[PDB]
């Protein structure tokens, strides 16, 4: 048992295998236009 | 008719992978200490690597001496 | 292994993504969870605590769920 252990993970580690105790999503690239903003804007004024 | 000799003991196939139902009292134990999970002993793409290891480098009378 | 990040916001106001497949829509009083370190452009990406969806949202129309 044990010593199987720090044995495996060198195999793995030769496919990119990873144990279900360190695996986690990714991220997106994002969208081709700016983030909107909310309804903030000054008042109009007189010369 | 015939068997292995290195190995035989394991119930892994690269169609539906480990045999949970079946497993070794060594198997599931290193899986369970290691961090390895039931979704990939099912896996086709990563049970395979799992299994390769012992092929080779587990074995039931290789882990005894 | 790894679970929810601590980081959060509450949405003050809606946003719809339309055909983007990598944007995240909801209403005001909404809450999500960030799940990058900073920002990009004014977006901002993070998974709904009520829908578990994900996806690049603005910033601008959410704060902070510090203090």
């Amino acid at each position: 048992l044990p010593d199987v252990a720090q044995r495996l993970m060198q195999h793995l580690a030769e496919h990119g295998i990873q144990p279900a105790r360190n695996m986690a999503e990714h991220i997106p690239p994002a969208p081709n236009w700016p983030a909107p903003t909310p309804p903030v804007q000054n008042e109009q004024s007189r010369p | 008719g015939s068997n292995f000799q290195h190995i035989g003991h394991v119930g892994w196939d690269p169609n539906t992978g480990f045999d949970l139902n079946n497993l070794d009292p060594e198997l599931k134990n290193l899986f369970d200490m290691c961090g390895i999970s039931e979704a990939q002993l099912k896996d086709r793409e990563t049970s395979k690597v799992i299994y390769d290891f012992i092929e080779k480098t587990g074995g039931v009378e290789a882990v005894k001496n | 292994g790894s679970h929810m990040k601590k980081q959060k916001v509450k949405t003050i106001f809606p946003h719809t993504a339309g055909s983007n497949k990598t944007l995240l829509s909801f209403a005001q009083g909404d809450v999500i969870t960030l799940l990058i370190p900073e920002e990009k452009d004014g977006w901002l990406y993070g998974e709904h605590d009520v829908s578990k969806a994900r996806g690049w949202f603005p910033s601008s129309y959410t704060k902070l769920l510090e203090e």
